RNA sequence: ACGGGGCUAAACCAUGCACCGAAGCUGCGGCAGCGACGCUUAUGCGUUGUUGGGUAGGGGAGCGUUCUGUAAGCCUGCGAAGGUGUGCUGUGAGGCAUGCUGGAGGUAUCAGAAGUGCGAAUGCUGACAUAAGUAACGAUAAAGCGGGUGAAAAGCCCGCU
RNA sequence: CCCCGGCGAGGGGAGUGAAAAAGAACCUGAAACCGUGUACGUACAAGCAGUGGGAGCACGCUUAGGCGUGUGACUGCGUAC
């Protein structure tokens, strides 16, 4: 019974170069340099799930930090006050009401400066 | 001595960026014969500036 | 074929005895 | 493989990859690494086993009820339509036919029916009974049977 | 939601004049360098120039402290061997008065195609008068 | 309508004939037809006339006029190449190549 | 001989209160292993506790390929295998559906046997690249012109040097 | 049979055939490799060439919107097997 290779082994390597759309030279073309890059791709991307979750607080602590001090605040009071007087939102919001209502975030460091006061 | 790498299919058609043939752009016609003619020589019927130079 | 040459010759080859 | 011994190239110095052979099985027309040979594939039955399993065999068809019992089945000429107009009206198309003593009118009426194959009771084997829909046996083909299964 | 983005058509910038008498040299960098970025905004983006342009008087009359002044020395290769020049802080003062506070400038920014954007927003003076009428720029008393 | 000519296993290098190929394209056949004649390229010779004969095709086969055409397409192909062997020094041997083409030219008013 | 800019504190010592900071911990959603206990299982369900980095190596459970039986069955010229795209689907190897090409084969289910899976072996065979339109075109005895023929003449034929 | 061509090679029609992109280098006709056309990017910019974020543009959709496909300026991290 003897078995050829030939089916299978053209599937197999269609599929990791359908992966590799994209790539530059023989990264989108040849299945030995191809493979290789599809695996540091996915060594990259699920590395990266999770620096996803760093770089993104790290932005919304510096959009914070620049509208707390045009209200005559730093950033590291301005947090502090914020649990003294119980309140829970997180950073992820609280850089969105920054850019998108001013107004709103005005009377949130003015209850942030009472209880700190 | 010799490549320790192979270059690519760009750096090919880098060099090949000079390569490229330009045009004839004078092309010039007879004032008696009326057909063309490179410039400065002799027309393929053996003509120049109106005169038959040449009896072939 | 043979070996080129300059592998052969023992002057090129054995510098470092 | 038919070929020679002969080494392809020298050991050491000409750039290439170490041969010895033209015949090594690395190389395109060379020989098979594990290279069949003829072999037997039969496998050993205890005599308790395989007649247990004509028990559980034979006792599914009663169960299923893909077992008939006859004391008549038999033709008057070796014809196959007979045979098959037999088979009609018993509504029988697929069938294995266990008789007593194998009959020549019988034996000769159902070999170009592929549907239909005719034993004795000394040649029924386990395959045949599952394979065929329904099995016919004449009461005589019934007595064997039990005394061959002790 | 997905966290809101500048845009690099959309963004405003505005224009700003500091005079640097008598400032010591990076106390007065750092907050260049935070608003040339556009640190100082709740729209600032990582990606994106979002800073202001500020225009710098009297780049000669910034001041150091401790003996910065004699002992503070500017190194730079030619590119050429042995091509290893020095300059003191008086005589960069002395010979072209806007490459200090430039010089100290840049190093604070980042590095790459956009850090080289937002100095071109830093325009240095060496003396109390510039060209910039038209843009109307707001004094900034930093 | 476009109209086709060919001349198949063309023997140049593809790359040889390429240099003459971009000179006419795009070109109005009677402005192509004065680019190659004073072209000194061999290649030059075999684009000619498979441009000529392009531009028959279209008169007799099609109904074309020849004030119209213009080269609308042209392009060349790899065709097979020949392998022969070249001698070296000290026993060695070489294979040479001898590459083809393939020439298409289309024409078309449109 | 601060990572750099720069620093007279943005250095050092002491005290204090914030805050940043990891795949650690918590929150929310999902998967699996092992125990314990039970709506009762009929060998699976429910709750609970806990565990889940891994090389050499040990144990467990699967996918797919070729061939045999089921199968004189089933799908198929109203388009099979193969090729090439797209969409959906599974924890994975994978699967399913369909557009175009192709133009006659394929094969559920459940069992059986393997020439059963390749990126490496200075692996073997064929094809095709790179260097690159680059070196070289084989004695440094040497050519010039007129006419002929021809689709075309430096090199062929005739002539004179 | 006609036409371009050297009374060429090669090709374009006509015709045969179910099919000629079955045309003799002939079933199917993959990949490397080489091109033509279109969309986007690219000539102040430094590195395993991806990945996470992301503007703009082009083409489709569908509505009182932002989705799909392609591309990817700028930016964090990142020294193949
Ligand atoms: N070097 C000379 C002589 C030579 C021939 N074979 C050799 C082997 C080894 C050393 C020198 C030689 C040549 O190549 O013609
Ligand atoms: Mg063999
Ligand atoms: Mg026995
Ligand atoms: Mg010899
Ligand atoms: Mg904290
Ligand atoms: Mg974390
Ligand atoms: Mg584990
Ligand atoms: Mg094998
Ligand atoms: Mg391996
Ligand atoms: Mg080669
Ligand atoms: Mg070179
Ligand atoms: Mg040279
Ligand atoms: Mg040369
Ligand atoms: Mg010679
Ligand atoms: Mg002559
Ligand atoms: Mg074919
Ligand atoms: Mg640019």
């Amino acid at each position: 019974a003897r078995v050829k290779r030939g089916v299978i082994a053209r599937a197999r390597h269609k599929k990791i170069l359908k992966q590799a759309k994209g790539y530059y030279g023989a990264r989108s073309r040849v299945y030995r340099v191809a493979f290789q890059a599809v695996i540091k791709a996915g060594q990259y991307a699920y590395r990266d799930r999770r620096q996803r979750k760093r770089q993104f607080r790290q932005l919304w602590i510096a959009r914070i930090n620049a509208a707390a001090r045009q209200n005559g605040i730093s950033y590291s009071k301005f947090i502090n006050g914020l649990k003294k007087a119980s309140v829970e939102i997180d950073r992820k919001i609280l850089a969105d009401i920054a850019v998108f209502d001013k107004v709103a975030f005005t009377a949130l460091v003015e209850k942030a400066k009472a209880a700190l006061a | 001595a010799v490549q320790q790498n192979k270059p690519t299919r760009s750096k090919r058609g880098m060099r090949r960026s000079h390569d490229a043939l330009t045009a004839v752009t004078s092309l010039s016609v007879d004032k008696t014969s009326g057909e063309k003619h490179l410039r400065h020589h002799i027309t393929a019927d053996g003509y120049y500036r109106g005169r038959k130079v040449i009896a072939k | 074929v043979t070996s080129k040459w300059f592998n052969i010759d023992n002057k090129i080859v054995d510098h470092r005895p | 493989v038919t070929g020679s011994g002969k080494k392809p190239w020298r050991q050491k110095g000409t750039g290439r990859a170490r041969s010895g052979s033209i015949k090594s099985p690395i190389w395109r027309s060379g020989g098979v690494t594990f290279a069949a040979r003829p072999q037997d594939h039969s496998q050993k039955v205890n005599k308790k086993m395989y007649r247990g399993a004509l028990k559980s065999i034979l006792s599914e068809l009663v169960r299923q009820d893909r077992l008939i019992v006859v004391e008549k089945f038999s033709v008057e000429a070796p014809k196959t339509k007979l045979l098959a107009q037999k088979l009609k009206d018993m509504a029988l198309e697929d069938v294995l036919i266990i008789t007593g003593e194998l009959d020549e009118n019988l034996f000769l009426a159902a070999r170009n029916l592929h549907k239909v194959d005719v034993r004795d009771a000394t040649g029924i084997d386990p395959v045949s009974l599952i394979a065929f829909d329904k099995v016919v046996m004449t009461a005589d083909a019934v007595k064997q049977v039990e005394e061959m299964l002790a | 939601m997905k966290t809101f983005t500048a845009k690099p058509e959309t963004v405003k910038r505005d224009w700003y004049v500091v005079d640097a008498t008598g400032k010591t040299l990076g106390r007065l960098a750092t907050e260049l360098a935070r608003r040339l970025r556009g640190k100082h905004k709740a729209e600032y983006t990582p990606h994106v120039d979002t800073g202001d342009y500020i225009i710098v008087l009297n780049a000669d009359k910034v001041a150091v402290t401790g003996n910065k002044r004699t002992d503070k020395v500017y190194y730079h290769h030619t590119g050429h061997i042995g091509g290893i020049k020095q300059a003191t802080f008086e005589e960069m003062i002395a010979r072209r008065p806007e490459r200090v506070i430039e010089i100290a400038v840049k190093g604070m920014l980042p590095k790459g195609p956009l850090g080289r954007a937002m100095f071109r927003k830093l325009k240095v003076y060496a003396g109390n008068e510039h060209n910039h009428a038209a843009q109307q720029p707001q004094v900034l008393d930093i | 309508m476009e109209t086709i000519a060919k001349h198949r296993h063309a023997r140049s290098s593809a790359q040889k004939v390429r240099l003459v190929a971009d000179l006419i394209r795009g070109k109005k056949v009677s402005q192509a037809l004065d680019i190659l004649t004073y072209t000194n390229k061999k290649a030059a010779v075999l684009v000619k006339k498979v441009l000529e004969s392009a531009i028959a095709n279209a008169e007799h086969n099609d109904g074309a006029d020849i004030d119209d055409l213009k080269v609308t397409k042209i392009f060349v192909d790899e065709g097979p190449s020949m392998k022969r062997i070249m001698p070296r020094a000290k026993g060695r041997a070489d294979r040479i190549l001898k590459r083809t083409s393939h020439i298409t030219v289309v024409v078309s008013d449109r």
